[PDB]
């Protein structure tokens, strides 16, 4: 499993392979890992799938139910703390085997500069979470080559449009090297989610664009 | 205790807080339902999203509405979770109030002061006609087909409606019926809100400001 | 007040209730058992299903008898999943209520305002003459072999039944002879379900809309 | 064991084997797996038998539990969210060997387009679920040989009929590479249930249908 | 131990062996291992004697108990489920060696057709249940050799005087090769018992009959 | 003796309205730096102004073993509150919801209701622009969202109009501090006996500041 | 539904009258810290104890109920003291505790508690701060007293003759006599002792037999 | 890691690392370690790093609840036994590897002579708590190495500057000895973070300030 969230000018976006294995089998060729969870803020969850769907869906009810409850968003602080605290529940089973791992992005409508108002948080098992500065993360077993992938290319995100290029390219590189990421298939024409978050809220990336971007880094390494 | 004086102390006291409130108004319009109450705080609410299609309105005594509602956006959140959130329906809602209400009528020292109203429109894309519901103090639950009146006087205001209402009136000619019937006040003291059946998920949607003075 | 005093409190507090509600009957014909109500909303209902063969109609107060239509249900899934299907009876269900609605006239702050009625026809393919059965506000619980009738005033439909009733109607012969000692009315101000001895399992089958109209 | 279900244009099949074991011994020959769980969906159990009984019997009567008590049946969604807890809920005891998993198959009455309205569901033992997209899944010992087998044959199923004979084919294939999953035995005449869904809601294929199309598989491969 | 059951034209035998052992000790050589549990039910059970013995007992309270507060017995599907719950909740305690394991044999008067009305149904430690459709069933350390028995004499039964004739020959082989499963006592006069059940109800089977039984099958195999 | 549950109503009611009219008064009012809270109380130690949270302060008249018992739950409610989620989350409508329905729940399940009356107040974040907000909650439950001023305690009635009239938006602390002191000494002094603080708006992150002493004597 | 505005007189009287009918005490401020003076013949049984460092206490009413309270009071200050620090126990404190548990107990309890009581705390050594006093009333009403306190019995004599008699800082002996004097308005029927502002820890001090004899 | 505190003349200071790992690997650069806990106190963790910060988190809120409540904050000793308390109810979670340890650091307004009211103070696994009087401590896998490196450079402090200075060189060693502390990224200008508290209270040291005193350390040892 590969998720990585980058920060563009403007905004952020998270983006997520399509893979499920159990040991050596392809168990999965369409798994959505990426979650809109209110309309500023995104989840991709790696580890153990029961959890991870559970994570997200329990999350999103939460948010919402704060809104509903108090007649307002929780602030982005109050959302990270929220998700902080679910993950730290479930630190028990985690160490049986049941671990799961969310990566938070969003975009913070109260932040001062709304160019920077992106957000990017990563978490561990215990709760701990950190604010990323460095301009992208990413969790799950393709995590280390979609970073290194990412730390060569960032220099070259200026806008939506490249964030969601460089993003694609890492989930590529960390499927070339992580036999547990999926990489863009082609022939099912399965390509990896995308969900972009800006002033104007939380999107799902269609299909196509993806679709595009990945045959042009196939095309570019051929 | 005699169970006859009881039963009657208990509701008077009720029905009288209630009538000494200020007045709510829900009604179908073309676009899903309206809510439009009497209201010039600008902090405290009487109207309230619950789910996704399903609205909330109440008159009476605040910290015992605002109580319910809570509570009923506690029972949404928790079966749409324990199942889906398209099981989740007005009707249950209201069922859930009557009970509700019901028991404190029956059980607790004082009883509620309030009367509630429970809204649901169509899923988006759907078509189905907006439901109403309002619930008493007693518990008891009926079926409004068009509009719904609660708190205060309600006599004027219920009449006022009866020969303005028009069955899939826009929603600036639902706005002035209601803000009419309501007479029977601007932006600076009316509480406005819409399920509107148009939204793809939450229809729910608050009028304020700016926005509501263009529709009144 | 005293205890006996108690009793005449309360049994006329619940009789009050149920003499002020609309009416059901409910009346065994030759494909098993009918039920028609006078009900004008279109989501709250008087008459439900309860398990395979059994039938469930209510009159009174809707929060009180959901409640106890919800807690038979609750009652016989449960006794069909400890022991089997086949093991729940409309008997037990009768049984149940009368023991439930005797406990709340004794022990509950206030009555309930409600009276019931559970029926229940053969199993598929077998022969055995439908069971009706009658439990009061207070516990009182009896068999009757051909039809019951509960809520507002009672005795012009119960004598216009005992005069046109027909063994072995026919379903429209039934409906009818039904409307008609209820009226003593069509499908926008009526409830009509049957517990349909043909069925193979699910017996409680609703007759509504156009259906229903062709029957009227 | 082995339990197939298979999506076709207007609906849904779910197909399973009769076998039960004790270790290498054969201990039951007419075993019946695949349950009707309400008038749109049926379940398959792979395990321990004690708890896929249960399962089963359990998530009907929750299913039809609901629809009385609220009068209209839990959305598709939410019927695979009550298995799923329901799974979840056995965790403790699956960790002890006492592990069964579902498969789900049923018809969405409300979904959009009714020619892929039917659904088919899989369960891990944590109560994880994954709506199947490629058109066929399987549980049990014998789910990877059935699973292989219906990558080929999957293209030739245009209906419920094909889907029907494709699903039975694919647990001969599974009978043929492991033990655990039984043939159909033509000596006593016993062979694989399996339960078909459209718009007009989920029924048990009757067992002489399944026997001719057995018998014609076994036929040809014969030559 | 041995418990062997089976089916005839009308009704149902089940049939249990003598012995009680402690290690390699043969220590009982009479116990009662069938119990008629209802009018129309017989229990055997093998494993802890302890557990065993408790299980007929609280089972056949139980059944009654149900009877006199409800005024009709259980259907039989009811019996089955009791007896299931009741091997479940043993369940931990078997893991820790307390293990017990029922066969139920009945009648049931509501079937449809009486000619086939017997049952038989067994019972896994975790209260999973199967209704025997082979015609016979048997549990303990010496079943494996009776069912093989059965299987070669089950031809021969067709009412149910062939059919205890072909459970105590069961029994027989299982004794012959099971040495925890005690054989016909010629010296102390000890023979298996039987319950027979059919229309008219559960009626043990009088042990001068059984011992007529046993005497031909170890004169006939003596030549 | 045995009364109905309007005369009960009305006898609760009464009971607690005596005790807050027995009682020293307490007025808050918005001005140009934030909220001013200023009340009659001989006292050194036992106060009736308090800081709940960053931004929101907290006032109150009546019996005080009761409005302090309110005070303590309150500071639990936000502090929790505050962890639970974020700091920031944590507002003056918050607080006084729950002390709403703290205070309905008392008057109507405890033998006795409480004899108080309370006023929370929140004002701006730092460098955020936002009218200060006041909130009164009574005996009952009830609750009334106020835009420049809340008496509470004693005689209000005098207090109140005299505010009504000397009332000015944004005036500075020390015109604000006059006008205040002036209409509660209508009721019926120096700093010996008054309690005086503020919430101000120009603090980075907490608000509450109470002014005592030669500081105090200063503003008069 | 019981008299609410009944009660509390009732209650109120029965605790005003065993106050009223019982012993008396005084505290005062003094030059060396604050003085306690209470009529008692009794040997063994106290009026006057100390709660923590710097803390005293001192009741008039009935001894088993504020006997109950000296217990509670040094067990909530050793507790608090221990879980912080010592030096965080505070007069304040105790009293603030001690108005919340009589408040309690007036309205929980069959009976009010019979009692009035004085928490008095002085300064930290080599510190400076005027004594504090606090009185808390059964009803839990507390109040700050800046130079004197009179409970139990008559107070109105005993308070005037002090409201002359007091001196800011006045010395021991000047202050025992004032005090002994005011209360008359015997060594064997006078319990004394004194908060010692002087003492490094401990404050609390005991003037009895000889010792206090001389003072006189 | 590496926390060190030292006493200076009229105060004291802290001064924390940067980084974060998991195993070998560099997963944080600009964690901050040294919070500011009241307005005379600073608490500085080491240790698994979601119970480190729920510490920092629920020790400051503590701490605000009680002055809020009783009207006035608790004595510095009230505010060690405080501290103490809530690493003791952790052990059972640290004997199963969630270990955390708290330095604190802070200058006690009542006490007697104010040149040396700063005080620092160590806690161990149990709760055991030591009010240091060698002027110096350190925690984390480094403070070995800052300790040693603070008991040559000790005599140097005559003020908060030159303590400081201090500080940040005794983390200089630290870094330069542990690979799992974090020294002075010249690359991407991020330094140690430190707090400051005398009779005015507790600052944050400026980054500014700790860059020119790294550079010159860096320049000084070239
Ligand atoms: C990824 O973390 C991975 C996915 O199968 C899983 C599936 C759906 C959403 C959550 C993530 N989880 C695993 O256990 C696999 C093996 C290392 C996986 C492919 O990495
Ligand atoms: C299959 O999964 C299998 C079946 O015996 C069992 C029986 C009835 C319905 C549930 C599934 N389970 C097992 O444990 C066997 C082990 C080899 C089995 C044959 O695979
Ligand atoms: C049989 O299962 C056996 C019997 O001792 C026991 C006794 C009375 C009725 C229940 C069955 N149980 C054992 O543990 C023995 C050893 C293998 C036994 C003889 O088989
Ligand atoms: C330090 O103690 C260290 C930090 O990662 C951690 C992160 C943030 C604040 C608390 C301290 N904890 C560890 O487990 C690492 C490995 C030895 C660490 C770098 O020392």
């Amino acid at each position: 499993t590969t998720i990585v969230a980058l920060k563009y000018p403007g905004g952020v976006v998270m983006a997520g392979d399509r893979r499920s294995t159990q040991g050596n089998m392809i168990s999965g060729r369409d798994v959505r890992k990426v979650y809109i969870t209110d309309d500023y803020t995104a989840t991709g969850i790696a580890g153990t799938a029961a959890v991870a769907v559970e994570f997200a869906r329990l999350y999103a009810v939460e948010l919402e139910h704060y809104e509903k409850l108090e007649g307002v968003p929780l602030t982005f602080a109050g959302k990270i703390n929220r998700l902080a605290i679910m993950v730290r529940g479930n630190l028990a089973a985690a160490m049986q085997g049941l671990l799961a791992l969310p990566l938070l992005a969003g975009y913070d409508i109260h932040a001062s500069d709304p160019q920077s108002a992106g957000r990017i948080v990563s978490f561990d098992a215990a709760g701990g979470w950190n604010i990323e500065e460095e301009g992208y993360q990413a969790v799950g077993s393709g995590s280390l080559f979609a970073k290194s992938s990412m730390k060569k290319l960032y220099s070259q995100v200026t806008d939506g449009d490249s964030g969601l290029r460089v993003a694609v390219e890492a989930l590529y590189d960390a499927a070339d090297d992580d036999s547990a990421t999926g990489g863009p298939d082609l022939v099912r024409g399965i390509f990896p989610t995308a969900v972009i978050i800006d002033a104007d809220g939380a999107v799902d990336v269609p299909e196509s664009r993806i679709a595009e971007l990945a045959r042009a880094i196939i095309e570019s390494r051929s | 205790i005699s169970p006859e004086q009881a039963m009657r102390e208990r509701s008077e006291l009720a029905r009288k807080g209630i009538a000494r409130a200020k007045s709510v108004v829900a009604l179908a319009y073309a676009g899903g339902v309206l809510f439009v109450a009497e209201n010039p705080s600008r902090s405290l609410q009487k109207i309230s999203e619950l789910y996704d299609r399903v609205g909330f309105a109440a008159a009476g005594k605040f910290n015992e509405f605002d109580n319910l509602r809570r509570g009923g956006i506690q029972f949404a959140d928790t079966r749409g979770y324990a199942y889906d959130r398209r099981d989740v329906t007005g009707r249950q809602l209201a069922n859930v109030y009557a009970q509700t209400l019901g028991t404190i009528f029956t059980e607790q020292a004082k009883p509620y002061e309030v009367e509630l109203c429970v809204a649901e429109v169509a899923h988006y894309g759907e078509t189905k006609r907006p439901e109403l519901y309002r619930i008493t103090y007693d518990g008891s639950i009926a079926d409004e087909p068009h509009f719904v009146v609660m708190g205060g006087t309600t006599e004027p205001i219920a009449n006022a409606l009866k020969e303005s209402y028009a069955e899939n009136a826009s929603l600036t000619d639902a706005l002035r019926i209601a803000v009419a019937a309501l007479r029977a006040l601007g932006v600076a003291s009316l509480e406005v809100a819409v399920l509107d059946a148009n939204r793809p998920r939450r229809a729910f949607r608050r009028i304020t400001g700016s926005a509501l003075q263009a529709l009144l």
